RNA sequence: UCCGCUGGUUCCUUCCGAAACAUGUCGCAGCAUGACCUGACUUGAGAUCGUCGGUGGAGUAGAGCACUGAUUGGCGAUUCCGGGGAUCCCUCGCUCGCUUGUCAAACUCCAAACCCCCCGUCAUCCUAGAAAGUCGGAGUCCGGACUGCUGGGGUAAGCUUGUAGUCCGUAAGGGAGACAACCCAGCCCGUGGUUAAGGUCCCCAAGUGUCGACUAAGUGUUAAUACUAAAGGGCGU
RNA sequence: UGGGGCCCCGAAAAUUGACGGGGCUCAAGUCGACCACCGAUACCACGGAGUACCGCAAGGUAAUCUCGUAGGAAGGCGUUG
RNA sequence: CCUGGGGCGGGACGCCCUUGAAAAGAUAUCAAGGGCGCGCAAUGGUUGACUCAAGCGGGUCGGAAACUCGCUGAAGAGUGCAAGAGCAUAAGUCAGCCUGACGUUAUUCAGCAUAGCAGUGGAUGACGAGACGAAAGUCGGCUCUAGCGAACUUUUGAGCCUCCUUGGUGGGGGCCAAAAAUGACAGAAAAGUUACCCCGGGGAUAAUUGAGUCGUUGCCGGCAAGAGUACAUAUCGACCCGGCAGCUUGCUACCUCGAUGUCGGUUCUUUCCAUCCUGGCCGUGCAGCAGCGGCCAAGGGUGAGGUUGUUCGCCUAUUAAA
RNA sequence: GAGUUUGGCGGCCAUAGCGGUAGGGCAACUCCUGUACCCAUCCCGAACACAGCAGAUAAGCCUGCCCGCGUUCCUUACUGUACUGAAGUGUGCGAGCCUUCGGGAACUCUGGAUCGCUGCCAAGCUCA
């Protein structure tokens, strides 16, 4: 499915319809210094490691398209609960 | 297996004569009720939107309320009161 | 006025019987209701028609039952000095004859029960399974309930 | 497969074929025999069954191919005219594991008829009264239900 | 064209083709007066109608028969006319009480300088409250009735006696 | 040790008295929450197990073919789409109608009886406390049966799985030969009386009862019944 | 010829056995009706016990109180100190 | 885990529709028909303008296959995809303008009747901004009911709060929302084998006997289609229809799992009759001999051997019959 | 002030629909006449829109009638039939069915009716 590239939509901040870009979420890498990893380092010794060697598990057969909806006046972004796409571009 | 939806067995609750489909007479839109007054619940099944369960079809509620261009009606179901909204469309006087 | 004598007790009986025979007083078999002749009490009895017996009463049968079973509170037999006392009518005949003409009530005896405790019916009745057009004793016996009734006295 | 089997009435109708798969096609042929273009024959008797049974097509065919067989013999091949009434809408099923997912599969047809209901009548001239009383005797025979014969029309053409 | 039992015949205003159900829903949505405009080839005519389970009742109605009396004798069919109806018919609900309501054209078209939106501007003119957009009106020039310019030189004289009977019209209601 | 699994768990009377069901659960021999039982308190005026009438919901039974699909011939037409041995020289199956014959869980032009909500009414209960609320203690989530629903499935089953009522479970006593649940009957103790169901030839209390017929087979002498043989035939009567 | 009642044929099982048994034939069977009687702890009457609620008490009311498994609630008996 | 034992098969293990379901509601099964784990910046919103399927007639190798005209046509079309429901001056088709497929938030329904239970989903509102439109209105996607997921964790968005005496930096912790999945779908990170087996229980649940049933099995009957050089019925007995027995195999799970000792044979006793012989009969397509068919009859008899554990069956030679 | 004709908006939503037949317009409506204009055609002033002197009741509309199909209501027969609530020591080998009291169709048939009824307003008119 094809969404624009842009399109005029409210903007939670500015509280009015302006012009907003959509760009694609990526997912970021985990810091080493949260707390998690802090207790997964912490966890780790001998034996089994509790939840901290269980392995990932699967996939749905789609995931939602993570999209973030920038306002282009006051260029701050906000995210909706998304639709769930096989395939997605952007129309230009 | 069997669903759990709110069109659950509504083949026939939901349906409408054959000479009584397409656009409903337009009245039964604006009427309005006091509180107190008892009305029956027939559900229009062309108005698609402000539709009590189809649970209540054929129950008599008590107005208590509006809310928009909806009524809330205090409507008996075995044992409990429960709370039900509903168009106009789907509601009706009781006549003494 | 109807004479509603119970004539099959309460085993094995639905609820709602149960519950009408229960608003019409009568919970034990042998045991009478005199009742007006409206509608709701007719819709009544028919709700019971098989497990009582019923039908219009004379005088002379609601004077018997009144003088033979009559009751006050704390169990005392009507007399008739009693019923000189609190109605106009000198005996229980002319009483009764009042009620059946309708310009009289039991409830202007003071105290009175509206329950008729009656004795089985002497010789038998004609059966509890079968109604009065089986030749049984069940349901209506219209102006023949006076001769189960003088037969329960 | 005794007609014991699919014989009482205990169940709803099973008929929408559009719902079902695979129902083995009726073996009786025709419904119509004699002389099918005659209505002026005075004399009509039928076949009426006097229980609430189900009448497989088997049977069906095998009691019409009997009183077709005796009428023409007997009144000749159009003296007569004989109406098969009653069609096979009811598919039987059967269970052929054990009472695990027992819901049958489609072997047949039967029609589902009702006491008095006539099965087959049966038009003649006065002469052949008998010869077409004794067919449908002989049709009653193959049909799982008592059965009785009555006259329709001209009851007073024989007696 | 009723086949047989199964068949379904409309609403008997929609068999004749006056009315269209659907937008008469979406009109008594609002709950208020509607103010019905209908015109004829030969004038136009005026309603304040609610709604009644019984039917549809009248509180006000203008037609442009009563202009004549006020000093008109311009076509009664036209923008003019229109507009003066819908002026008396604003002051006329004014005097009786009612000042309010919703433009109902029913099945006529929308069109921008029509007959119909100079008595909605008639109307509005008058001091009726009544909810619209001021590009659907004729130009004034054509509610005083410059197309008289056209082909009639006798029609010449519809500015002027415009003025007259508005002037008129303001009068009996003054 | 632990176990959701097995066995046991000790005095009396009195008041009340279930559930063998739903949802969630590595849940299915368990548990939680709720329904149902029990105790107490608060509150303070109604409630509805039943009737009758009325305003409403009906889409089941039955019925019917008007829709969706099936289904049987006859008759009339589609100069149309196509089976048979150069002017497609002429033969004709389906298709569409008017009559005939049949149907439907998942068809409906129709359409009950039950039933459900609400209003009034009578009736019953209720200030010796309605409806409502709060809190304490649980058991229970192996059920079974009869009578109906042609309940569904099944060749059927004292089969399996539903539903309404009522029972056994937990129900004595009376009666059916005996009989968990079939009939009378719900039962504090004692005495007297009269009945119920059922019975009255003896066993065995009460009829070798009455009237009118039938049966010749010891047929039968068997309410319900898991405890009772059919189609077919008989110038038996 | 049709419609009916009862009976007969159709009708074969394993220890000796089942209308409950004896037996029964214008019946002691079946059908249609009827009469009288017997027969419960039901119902009625009397007396008694308990219970619920009320009542300062005395006592009053109970046709609408008296079966009961799981189980809740109340009051008592007993053992040793 | 469910399961007409278990296992194999399957998923009735989450969601949605029709029937079952008995005209309120509820209602089970490895009940029946099934479907869904999506697709779509248009296949969405609004306004305007139109009306669909299919027939009939007219129109040039534009064929009874195109496109166009007229008539009929409440829908026999279309509306993304199951089923059911809804819709015609439209909820359909085309076109103009658009992005409401909007941020925040409250209730009540229904999943989960009555009657507690979650993530959710769906109706009606409020706040704030808009699109279309004269306005009324409509729009919280695609007519309504499927298309989905807790806690913890991470990452992302906006602005804030906070980190142990105080201020600052780097790095952490938190609040609200979004994304990532647990389909055994109210969420363990999870392969077998035991006949070497053990323990606790269960007739709550199977192998076996017993009970029920009788599809199947064995044995019959009704009607007689016909065959029988003719002739249904000496003999055979089609199609369909109705049974009996419980001696085959199934079905079922009522009894028994704190054990009712398996198959076959052997020994000994007994019963049934549906009779193989022996006794008595009837028919014959019965000359006699001997058959074939049937009826009565259960007193007596019904044996010996080869193979095979066999039951059963085959074979051998006797035999009144074996 | 009562009624009528016409017009507008409606309610119930076929008793109103489909079809046939005969009458009317003085006002009103309408068909109808044009396209300077506002507004319009995926082309077309056909529509919509605007401006309208004539012609016309042939249409729409109105009034009368017709039972022809459709619908709705009544009537007679089917029939108190089908079905069904309650109860039953009534009954069947069985699938089942019966009796009593209470409810009660559908279809078809005989004969009729039904070719809308109706609310608000306005305007022409017909008055004592
Ligand atoms: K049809
Ligand atoms: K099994
Ligand atoms: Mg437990
Ligand atoms: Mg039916
Ligand atoms: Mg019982
Ligand atoms: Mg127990
Ligand atoms: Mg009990
Ligand atoms: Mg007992
Ligand atoms: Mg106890
Ligand atoms: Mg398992
Ligand atoms: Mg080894
Ligand atoms: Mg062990
Ligand atoms: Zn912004």
């Amino acid at each position: 499915m094809k969404i624009p590239k842009r399109f005029r939509t409210y903007c939670p901040f500015c509280k009015t319809h302006n012009e907003v870009v959509v760009e694609r979420v990526k997912k970021g890498q985990a810091s080493s210094m949260t707390h998690i990893a802090r207790q997964k380092k912490r966890q780790e010794g001998i034996g089994n490691s509790g939840k901290f060697s269980k392995v990932p598990g699967g996939d749905k057969p789609t995931k939602r398209i993570w999209l973030r909806y920038r306002c282009t006046v006051c260029k701050k972004a906000h995210q909706r609960p998304c639709f769930r796409a096989k395939k997605f571009e952007f129309k230009e | 297996t069997n669903s759990h939806g709110e069109k659950r067995c509504t083949r026939y609750k939901l349906q409408k004569t054959v000479r009584e489909r397409g656009i409903s007479p337009v009245s039964r839109a604006i009427q309005e009720f006091e509180e107190g007054q008892m009305v029956h619940i027939d559900i229009d099944p062309s108005v698609q939107k402000g539709m009590p369960n189809p649970k209540f079809q054929g129950s008599t509620g008590k107005v208590i309320g509006q809310r928009g261009r909806s009524y809330v009606l205090e409507v008996r179901s075995g044992n409990a009161m429960k709370e039900v909204f509903s168009l106009p469309q789907h509601l009706k006087p009781q006549k003494y | 006025m109807y004479a509603v004598v119970r004539l099959r007790g309460q085993v094995n009986v639905r609820y709602t019987i149960e519950d009408t025979m229960k608003m019409l007083r009568l919970h034990k078999v042998n045991h009478c209701v005199f009742v007006p002749e409206n509608p709701h009490y007719k819709g009544m009895v028919q709700k019971v028609k098989d497990y009582v017996a019923y039908g219009k009463i004379d005088a002379k049968t609601l004077a018997e039952v009144l003088e033979n079973r009559g009751r006050l509170e704390g169990d005392t037999r009507l007399t008739e000095e009693y019923i000189r006392e609190n109605t106009d009518y000198d005996s229980i005949q002319a009483f009764a004859e009042a009620v059946i003409e309708g310009k009289s009530s039991l409830k202007d005896i003071p105290k009175l029960k509206p329950v008729f405790r009656l004795h089985p019916p002497r010789k038998g009745h004609a059966g509890i399974k079968r109604t009065v057009q089986q030749g049984g004793v069940l349901g209506n016996h219209d102006e023949n309930i006076n001769v189960l009734l003088h037969k329960m006295r | 497969k005794p007609g014991s089997m699919y014989r009482n009435v205990r169940q709803r109708s099973f008929t929408r074929r559009k719902y079902m798969g695979g129902v083995p096609g009726s073996q009786v042929i025709h419904y119509d025999m004699g002389d099918k273009a005659n209505t002026s024959f005075p004399v009509k008797i039928s076949l009426i069954v006097e229980e609430k049974c189900q009448i497989r097509h088997t049977a069906l065919e095998a009691a019409r191919i009997t009183a077709n067989r005796h009428l023409v013999a007997d009144t000749g091949k159009m003296g007569f005219y004989m109406k098969l009434r009653v069609y096979p809408h009811e598919v039987i099923r059967e269970n052929k594991s054990g009472m695990r997912r027992a819901f049958g599969k489609n072997v047949g047809t039967a029609a589902r008829v009702k006491p008095m209901q006539k099965i087959f009548t049966v038009a003649v001239e006065k002469q052949n009264f008998k010869a077409a009383k004794e067919a449908l005797w002989h049709a009653g025979q193959k049909l799982p239900t008592p059965c009785r014969i009555v006259v329709d029309e001209g009851a007073e053409l024989v007696q | 064209m009723a086949t047989g039992p199964r068949y379904k015949v409309p609403f008997r205003r929609r068999r004749e083709g006056r009315t269209n159900y659907h937008l008469r829903l979406k009109l008594l949505l609002s709950r208020q007066d509607r103010v019905v405009v209908r015109k004829s080839s030969r004038n136009v005519q005026i309603q304040l109608i609610a709604p009644t389970p019984d039917g549809d009742i009248t509180y006000s109605s203008a037609v442009s028969n009563e202009l004549a009396k006020y000093g008109y004798t311009g076509a009664t069919g036209n923008t003019t006319a229109a507009y003066l109806t819908g002026l008396l018919f604003g002051l006329k609900s004014l005097q009786k009480g009612y000042e309010g309501g919703i433009l109902d054209i029913g099945l006529q078209a929308s069109s921008a300088g029509s007959r119909v939106y100079a008595a909605l501007k008639g109307v509005v003119d008058s001091g009726f409250e009544i909810p619209c957009s001021p590009e659907v009106f004729p130009p004034d020039e054509r509610i005083r009735g410059e197309h008289i310019a056209g082909y009639r030189e006798e029609s010449s004289d519809l500015p002027e006696q415009f003025e007259a009977t508005k002037e008129k019209i303001f009068a009996e209601f003054s």
